[PDB]
């Protein structure tokens, strides 16, 4: 047996109030794992081999 | 981090919020205390001769 997982992380939640504005603190903390927080542009055109 | 900043104030206020309460219920209760013999008030008065 083999699998694949995408692992993005483990965010607690707490229950009695709003799930959405807890969502929010945590989007900007995943943008920062992901480097989309700043403008950018992808530059990932070179990465090849033939 | 302007966002970030927004966010997290906005949490601060819906962490506001109140549970409950709790209190102790004895206004009115009393202690006992125990009285440990009867008290009887009775005397027997007798003549010398025992008449």
């Amino acid at each position: 047996h083999a699998l694949i997982k995408e692992d993005l992380g483990q965010w607690p939640v707490e229950t009695g109030i709003s799930l959405v504005n807890q969502a929010g603190v945590f989007a900007v903390q995943l943008a920062n794992k992901l480097g989309i927080d700043k403008p950018f542009v992808l530059d990932a055109g070179s990465n090849y081999f033939t | 981090e302007d966002m970030a900043k927004i966010y997290g104030a906005v949490a601060a206020v819906s962490k506001n919020v109140n549970s409950s309460v709790t209190y102790e219920v004895k206004r009115g209760t009393h202690e006992l205390i125990k009285v440990p013999t009867i008290p009887h008030n009775l005397v027997l008065i007798q003549s010398d001769n025992g008449k």
